[PDB]
């Protein structure tokens, strides 16, 4: 997390003082600092259900890595921004991280409706 | 050389033998059913894999060796319904498919089926891929590696391969594209006029 | 050191020899070639309450796709486009060669029509799978549909 | 001997015997009837077909728990014409006395324990 | 309407059994069937009791 | 009420005055016929 | 999004929507009882003489005619199950289009099957939904 | 579906669809052909540390010494109120045809089925001792995909069973009444044609 | 299906340039030079000529009897 924050700060510092994306972000017009970091510096750690990507083979989140590997790159850490492009396993980990919202919104709608009716 | 479970039990009971001799042996399962015991799982798994690659055994047989510190087993699967994918076999850090094979493919002398029959490329299931070590690219290949990927971007489907530069997008964007690309208008068939 | 083009050659060969929809065709071909007789054999025999009478099921076969135009028609063959237009079922007949046992005699085997089964498009059952492009155009089928 | 089958129906109607037991006894008596008269055999086949259609996968299914009275009344309503035909086939003074008054009752809605799924 | 006509005709059958000097036990069985039909007419889906089903099998 | 035999593309033509069992054209045994465009001028504005 | 209307007027994203209405002249038990396809004169349930203006003599609408609102495409009369009744096809009230194709066949059981395909031209407008290959 | 459970006490209870309640492990093992606890223990595993967890189950089935005691113990649950011979027969049919039919429904294969059951119990103990983690329902080594082939052959199986049932009915009616011996007029083919 | 009469962006006729461009590109000439010397310099027309499918050639086989 500290690595991602530092990389985002570096990218912002080396970035142009007044860009259209920067103007959108700073003015509050459909932007955020995290979006700038992920589009420019790096994606960062991709966590599913609040933890690193663990699902997969035994002691491996993916068959591309060695047995019992706990290196950051192995378990859902992406060092590549969207401008640079994601590696295949990095893209797989990003998809695994982003899978949750697709169902969380659907369950949240019904639960909120039921509670509000009550 | 797999010794049946009933034979093993008989030769421990009917004949006086060391139980610890057979405790260190590797269990051998077939389609989830305990088939027997073997000296070592790795050797039997390698024998089955080589027999399948040489064409003696059927290509639908997938063998895996667990070798957990607590327990070691050999799992052999030949049932239907297993989702299996093809990988280039890599031996001693060099893939079995060579320049001559690629030249023949480009000329058209041999096809993908000829490649898999020759033993260069093999289809593996999840259980067999448990003990496989794969490399995305030939420059990532090491002698420790066991397999190579035919196409690094083949992890996608029919629609996810429609997107240009999909690795620069966010995953929800690609998912929504896949969802809404089925609704797009176009020519669904060349014979749409006669069809009803 | 296989470059991008070398690996794409393998991928293109895969997609060329093996179609986009191969799991369905493979499963249906496995069913037709093996499972059709496997069901008959696992049935085994037809035994009735009366002891002398018995039926043995010998072999099963599927004919080319056809329809019964009349009550006792010769089962003329049809094309999938005709099945689409006339709301027909693109199905093929099944003849099962069962030999009758009466008073514990085998007699002579006879094959009887037991029903029509729908067949997958572009499989071993239908004739359009191996037709050329021009023949596909002539019959009225899109040359590019995977079945 | 139609005396045995009518006594069997009386015993089943009194609830002293469960469903598998009565099914087995009617199967044996249907074999006897098929030996004697095919029409009695097909009547018994219809009666057991109705019974199995009602009493298939029942919560008791021959358990010590007695069959509910409404189920027995309804099934004997449904099999009433067949029972009358069986009585007409062979007349017994003691046996037919109980079945002389039971009549067919047509019902639009039925209490079938078994459903289309099972 | 279907449940009501079933109830009416089964009540008529019970009356015919009563007036014909039928045995007591068959009368009690018909009474139980009538009470079940009524208790299905009100609140078909009641636990511990099989719901009445149409000829097509739908509840 | 003219018709067209569907064999190949626009196989000849048929008239309703022709009477056959079922629906068939006299020329061939094909079972499918189509109604032809009515011989009237149609005004189609080019938007 | 904003779309160039001049491009739309040149056929940028113009499309056509085809709808199919099909019926079978089903025969049910009785004495030569069939639901003959024919234009209707005075039978019950009659929609109105204006709705049958474009229906041909044989009872099915001719191709390449404008169909508006609830115009009838196939004229069918049905004898009662328990005296003719109108089961003729009414084009959907919202949908307006031109008859594209008319097809007549014989079903396996021997009933007359008639299919009418109607095409409708859709020019892009305000409110039409467009999407790119990325999820926008 | 057969469900094997381990209670708070180390007893193991085995149950399945037709038999109400939970059958003890050693009882059902003895019903399948096992004669003494030593064979059951050695069939479960060969490690004494994992073998020691079967003793409470064995002594819960201590009263059951012969196979017939297990058989009528099961038959009491399967169907109650009939004679001992009928109970034994009913238990025999339900055990042969409703326990593990993929292994086989014949009485000859019954012994084989018992071995399978023991292996299953072994895994539970391996889970209890801490040797193995629970199986993942999401792992593709555990998930199979049925295409048109398997489904459509099951559909043909049920259609052919119905067709043979109707053919047997019609043939027996014709024989008891006396009619044509030819099967061409008794085909009733549509029983399949419509059903599929 | 059939090449549009006019470029969608700018109302410039590109239909008459389909046959020469397609014939010369199929002959073995790079599309850039053929487009440049044919008389289309705006890339809005180039995408019209470059990205065309000519479905009408296949459809004439499968034509509605009407
Ligand atoms: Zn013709
Ligand atoms: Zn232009």
């Amino acid at each position: 997390d500290k690595l991602r924050k530092v990389a985002g700060e570096i990218a912002t510092k080396y970035l142009d003082p007044f860009n259209n994306v920067y103007i959108m972000a700073i003015t509050g017009a459909r932007g955020s600092e995290l979006n700038i970091t992920q589009m420019t510096a790096l994606l960062g750690q991709q966590s599913v259900r609040g933890e690193r990507i663990r699902r997969g083979y035994r002691e491996r989140t993916l068959s591309l890595f060695k047995y019992g590997d706990i290196a950051p790159e192995a378990r859902g850490f992406v060092k590549n921004s969207f401008m640079r492009g994601l590696s295949p396993y990095e893209m797989f980990f990003h998809a695994a991280g982003g899978r949750e919202g697709l169902v969380d919104t659907a369950v949240k709608t019904s639960q909120s409706g039921y509670m509000q009716r009550r | 050389g797999v010794v049946s479970v009933e034979d093993v039990i008989r030769r421990i009971s009917e004949q006086n033998e060391d139980v610890e001799k057979y405790m260190s042996w590797s269990k051998v399962y077939l389609n989830g059913r305990l088939l027997g015991y073997y000296e070592d799982g790795k050797e039997l798994a390698k024998k089955i894999r080589e027999s399948r690659r040489q064409g003696k055994l059927s290509d639908e047989v997938n063998v895996a060796y667990i070798a957990t510190d607590y327990l070691n087993e050999v799992h052999i699967n030949c049932d239907a319904g297993r989702v299996r994918r093809p990988l280039i076999i890599v031996n001693n850090g060099t893939p079995l498919v060579d320049t001559e094979d690629i030249k023949k493919l480009k000329n058209g002398e041999i096809t993908f089926d000829d490649l898999v029959k020759q033993g260069k490329i093999e289809f593996i299931d999840a259980e067999e891929e448990e003990n496989a070590y794969v490399a995305l690219n030939p420059q990532d290949l090491t002698p420790d590696h066991t397999h190579l990927e035919i196409w690094p971007s083949a992890i996608l489907g029919i629609i996810a391969s429609i997107i240009p530069y999909p690795e620069h997008n966010q995953s929800p964007r690609n998912t929504y594209q896949s969802a809404m690309a089925k609704q797009s208008l176009g020519l669904y068939a060349s014979n749409y006029q006669i069809r009803t | 050191m296989l470059d991008t083009e070398s690996r794409w050659a393998i991928a293109e060969s895969f997609f060329k020899t093996r179609g986009l929809v191969r799991q369905h065709l493979d499963s249906f071909n496995d069913f037709l070639r093996n499972k059709l007789q496997q069901v008959i054999y696992e049935q085994g025999e037809i035994v009735t309450e009366v002891p002398g009478l018995k039926i043995k099921l010998g072999k099963i076969r599927y004919e080319k796709p056809s329809i019964r135009e009349t009550d006792k028609g010769p089962m003329r063959e049809i094309t999938p486009m005709e099945a689409r237009l006339r709301n027909l079922t693109y199905s093929s007949p099944i003849f099962l060669s069962m030999i009758p046992v009466e008073n514990n005699i085998e007699g002579e085997p006879i094959e009887i029509y037991i029903g029509d089964l729908p067949i997958m498009l572009k499989s071993v059952a239908d004739p359009t799978s191996n037709l050329p492009i021009d023949k596909l155009i002539e019959i009225g089928e899109d040359p590019k549909d995977p079945g | 001997y139609e005396t045995h089958v009518l006594d069997d129906l009386m015993e089943f109607y009194e609830g002293v015997i469960g469903y598998p037991e009565i099914d087995l006894r009617l199967a044996g008596e249907e074999a006897w009837l098929k030996g004697v008269n095919p029409e009695l055999a097909e009547a018994v086949k219809k009666i057991i077909k109705t019974i199995r259609r009602y009493l298939e996968g029942s919560p008791y299914d021959g358990s010590e728990k007695p069959i509910p009275r409404y189920i027995i009344a309804e099934i004997f309503s449904q099999i009433a014409p067949e029972v009358q035909l069986l009585v007409n086939a062979l007349d017994t003074e003691g046996k037919y006395g109980f079945l002389k008054h039971i009549k067919k009752l047509n019902l639009n809605s039925l209490a079938m324990l078994s459903k289309n799924y099972n | 309407t279907h449940k009501l006509v079933d109830i009416i005709r089964l009540n008529e059958r019970l009356k015919e059994s009563i007036e014909a000097g039928a045995p007591q036990l068959i009368i009690e069985d018909l009474w139980d069937l009538l009470q079940y039909h009524v208790a299905t007419y009100f609140d078909n889906e009641i636990p511990g009791l099989p719901p009445a089903k149409h000829r097509s099998g739908r509840p | 009420a003219k018709y067209r035999c569907g064999k190949c593309w626009k196989e000849l033509d048929d008239d309703q005055l022709k009477t056959l069992p079922g629906v068939r054209c006299p020329y061939c045994g094909y079972r499918i016929i189509y109604m032809v465009r009515k011989p009237t001028v149609k005004i189609v504005k080019a938007i | 999004i904003i779309m160039n209307k001049s491009s739309i007027e040149r056929g940028m994203y113009r499309s056509t929507f085809f709808r199919l209405y099909s019926t079978e002249e089903v025969k049910y038990p009785g004495g030569q009882e069939d639901k003959i396809i024919t234009p209707e004169a005075g039978v019950k349930g009659y929609k109105g003489k204006d709705y049958y203006r474009l229906l041909e003599d044989n009872g099915v609408v001719s191709p390449e005619v404008e169909v508006k609102g609830g115009d009838v495409l196939i004229g069918k009369v049905s004898p009662p199950r328990f005296a003719k009744r109108d089961t003729s096809i009414v084009t959907r009230h919202g949908e307006n289009g031109i008859v594209d194709l008319v097809l007549i066949t014989e079903t396996l059981e021997g009933n007359k099957l008639v299919k009418v395909r109607v095409r409708d031209l859709r020019i892009p407008e305000i409110g039409d939904k467009f999407a790119t290959r990325h999820g926008q | 579906q057969v469900m094997i459970e381990r209670l708070k006490d180390s007893t193991i209870q085995i149950s399945f669809a037709t038999v109400p309640g939970r059958i003890p492990f050693a009882i059902i093992m003895r019903a399948l052909g096992f004669v003494t606890d030593r064979d059951i223990v050695y069939a479960v595993s060969l490690d004494p540390q994992i073998q020691n967890e079967l003793l409470p189950s064995l002594e819960q089935a201590s009263s059951i010494t012969s196979a017939e005691e297990a058989l009528d113990f099961i038959g009491n649950r399967v169907a109650i109120g009939q004679k001992r011979e009928n109970r034994i027969q009913k238990a025999e049919q339900v055990i042969d045809k409703y326990f593990l039919p993929h292994l086989g429904t014949s009485p000859e294969d019954r012994k084989k089925k018992g071995y399978y059951l023991a292996s299953a119990v072994n895994k539970i103990l391996e889970l209890y001792l801490g040797r193995r983690e629970p199986d993942d329902k999401d792992h593709y080594a555990n998930k199979r995909v049925r295409l048109a082939g398997d489904l459509f052959t099951s559909l043909f199986r049920v259609a052919f069973k119905a067709f043979v049932k109707d053919l047997v009915y019609q043939l027996e009616k014709s024989k008891v009444r006396g009619r044509r011996l030819s099967l061409t007029a008794l085909v009733r083919a549509d029983i399949i044609t419509e059903r599929i | 299906m059939i090449i549009p009469i006019r470029c969608f962006t700018c109302g410039a006729v590109v239909a008459d340039k389909w046959e020469p461009f397609s014939n010369r590109v199929m002959g073995g000439e790079d599309p850039e030079k053929v487009l440049t010397e044919l008389g289309v310099n705006r890339y809005c027309c180039r995408r019209m000529l470059l990205s065309h499918v000519n479905i009408i050639r296949e459809i004439i086989h499968y034509t509605r009897p009407i």
